[PDB]
C-alpha cells in the first residue's frame, strides 16, 4: 500500500556558522584580518544591552563561513524501508530530470545580496559581499559582489553567479566539497547602532566571546527566503522555505492546508501516489528536503 | 507645493512596517539636512487615528524639481527593494488642508526636575516637591522611533495630522518636514 512512514529525520544541509561581526573603515577592505571586533555593552536608561560601532569606524565585517553537504533526498532516521527506497527514487528522479540548478541560483542570489545583514543592510549606502571558496586551506576561487545591485525581490542571471550557482550545484549533487567564507562589508554609518541576535535586563545581545554576532539559525533562514512559488498575493517577495510557508511577522500563514500547496501533502502526492506537481513545487518540496527537520506523525 | 510623491511600503517577510517606516522617516530627515530649506512636507494618506497607526503610505509635499532630485538621490540606497514608488504628479483638488507638527510631552519627571535643580539651585528633594510625578504625560497619538546622529538617544517622535481647514496658509517645515507653520493637502 505504501503508507508514510512514521519518523524521518533530515538532517540540515546547507550548514552556516555564526556570524561574527566586527567592525572598520572603508577603502580598506582588503586589510579586513586584524579589525577589532564589535562588543556588547550595557547601558542604562532600566538596564539594556546596545551595541555600536567606535567612533571612528564606519563599516560592519559581518563574517561567516558556510558549508554545503549534498545527498539532499537521504534521510537519517526512518522505519519503513519500502518508503525510503521510494523517497530515494523520486528525489534521484528529480535531480536525473534536473540537477540543483535554480536551488542553486537562488542559493547564490541568496549569498549575493546581503539577506544575512538582517537589519544592517537596510538604511547601507554601500554593500560588499567577498565568497572565498576554500578549498585545502587557501583559496580555490575568490568572488566579490555588490549586494545592492542585486535586489532582494529578484532572481537575474549573471556571469559570476552562475559560477557561484555551479558550485553549490557541485556540492549539493554530492560531487564535490566545498566550503565557503562569507564576509561582508555594510557602510552603515561613523558609530551607528548594529544589530546582533537577541538573546532571551529584559534584553540581552549574543556573543560568543566579548563580540556581537548573529545566530547560525538566523543566517540559515535568511539563506533559505527562496519561496517564490506560493499563492502570492499583496507583492510579497520571496519568502523563507517552510511547511506551511509562514510569516511570523506578518501573523499569515500562505500555503494552508486547505488549498493543496502545503509541502506535506505534495510530499505525500509525489512519493506515494505517484503525483508528481509542477517544477515550482517539486523545487519547493526538494528546497524543504534540504532544509531538513522532522517530519511524519505519531 | 501643488506637487506630491507616493511612497507605499512593500511587504516584508523580515520588517514590520512600524519599523520600515522609521528608517524611511530618518533617511528622509537626513535627505533634509543634506537638502536645506523648510520646503519639504510630509503626510500619511492611510492614517488610523482611532489605532495609531500610521498606516502603510507616505506622501511628500514640494515642488516637482525636489521630488526628482529626492527620487534619485542616495538616500533611497538600500530601500529601492523594500519601497514601491509612484511618480512626481500634481495633487488633486478640491482638498482640505492640515498640519503635520511633532508634539512632545513631558513624559519624564525627573529630567524636568534635573532642569529645575539646574536652573533653580535646589536639592533632589526640592525638585520632587514642587514636581510630583502626577506631572508625567503619555500622547494617545502615532509615533516613529527615531536614532539620533548627535546625541546617542533613541527616541519616539510623536506626529500630529491637524484640523482640516478650507485653505492653505504660508510657513516653513522642519527638517523632519513636519509642520512649524506650513500646510499640506489632505486626500
Amino acid at each position: 500500500i505504501l503508507s508514510t512512514a512514521s519518523v524521518l529525520a533530515f538532517e540540515r544541509k546547507l550548514d552556516p556558522s555564526d556570524a561574527l561581526m566586527s567592525a572598520g573603515a572603508w577603502a580598506q577592505r582588503d586589510a579586513s584580518q586584524e579589525w577589532p571586533a564589535v562588543t556588547v555593552r550595557e547601558k542604562s536608561v532600566q538596564t539594556v544591552d546596545v551595541a555600536n560601532l567606535p567612533s571612528d569606524a564606519d563599516t560592519l565585517k559581518v563574517r561567516f563561513t558556510l558549508r554545503v553537504l549534498g545527498g539532499a533526498g537521504t534521510p537519517s532516521a526512518c522505519n519503513d524501508a519500502a518508503y525510503r527506497d521510494k523517497l530515494l527514487q523520486t528525489v534521484a528522479t528529480y535531480v536525473n530530470d534536473q540537477g540543483f540548478a535554480e536551488l542553486a541560483r537562488r542559493y547564490a542570489h541568496n549569498l549575493a545580496n546581503a539577506r544575512f545583514l538582517w537589519r544592517n543592510r537596510v538604511g547601507a549606502e554601500a554593500v560588499e559581499v567577498r565568497i572565498n571558496h576554500i578549498r585545502q586551506g587557501e583559496v580555490a576561487r575568490a568572488w566579490r559582489f555588490d549586494a545592492l545591485a542585486i535586489g532582494l525581490r529578484d532572481f537575474k542571471a549573471d556571469a559570476e553567479l552562475d559560477a557561484l550557482a555551479e558550485l553549490i550545484a557541485s556540492g549539493l549533487s554530492g560531487s564535490g566539497h566545498v566550503l565557503l567564507e562569507v564576509v561582508a562589508f555594510a557602510r552603515i554609518g561613523d558609530g551607528q547602532e548594529v544589530f546582533p541576535s537577541q538573546e532571551l535586563k529584559s534584553k540581552t545581545l549574543y556573543s560568543v566571546r566579548d563580540a556581537a554576532a548573529i545566530h547560525s539559525q538566523k543566517i540559515g533562514n535568511a539563506l533559505r527566503t527562496i519561496d517564490t512559488w506560493y499563492p502570492d498575493e499583496d507583492g510579497l517577495g520571496p519568502i523563507a522555505v517552510e511547511p506551511y510557508g509562514s510569516v511570523t511577522s506578518q501573523g499569515k500563514a500562505y500555503r494552508q492546508p486547505k488549498q493543496k500547496l502545503d509541502f506535506y501533502t505534495l510530499l505525500d502526492n509525489w512519493v506515494l501516489r505517484d503525483e508528481a506537481p509542477a517544477v515550482e513545487q517539486q523545487h519547493y518540496v526538494i528546497a524543504n528536503l534540504i532544509r531538513g527537520g522532522v517530519f511524519g506523525e505519531a | 507645493m501643488d506637487h506630491y510623491l507616493d511612497i507605499r511600503l512593500r511587504p516584508d517577510p523580515e520588517f514590520p512596517p512600524a519599523q520600515l517606516m522609521s528608517v524611511l522617516f530618518g533617511k528622509l530627515h537626513q535627505a533634509l539636512v543634506a537638502q536645506g530649506g523648510d520646503r519639504i512636507g510630509v503626510s500619511f494618506p492611510d492614517l488610523d487615528e482611532s489605532r495609531s497607526r500610521l498606516g502603510e503610505r507616505l506622501r511628500i509635499h514640494a515642488s516637482a524639481d525636489d521630488l526628482r532630485a529626492l527620487l534619485a538621490r542616495p538616500w533611497l540606497e538600500g530601500l529601492r527593494d523594500h519601497l514601491q514608488f509612484g511618480e512626481p504628479a500634481v495633487v488633486p483638488h478640491p482638498t482640505p488642508y492640515r498640519q503635520v507638527s511633532r508634539v512632545q510631552a513631558k513624559s519624564n519627571p525627573e529630567r524636568l526636575r534635573r532642569r529645575l535643580m539646574r536652573r533653580h539651585d535646589l536639592s533632589e528633594e526640592e525638585a520632587r516637591k514642587r514636581i510630583p510625578d502626577t506631572v508625567a504625560r503619555a500622547l494617545d497619538l502615532p509615533f516613529v522611533t527615531l536614532r539620533s546622529q548627535s546625541t546617542g538617544q533613541h527616541f519616539r517622535l510623536f506626529i500630529r495630522h491637524g484640523p482640516l481647514q478650507v485653505t492653505a496658509e504660508e510657513g516653513g517645515f522642519t527638517c523632519y518636514g513636519l509642520s512649524k507653520g506650513g500646510f499640506v493637502p489632505w486626500f
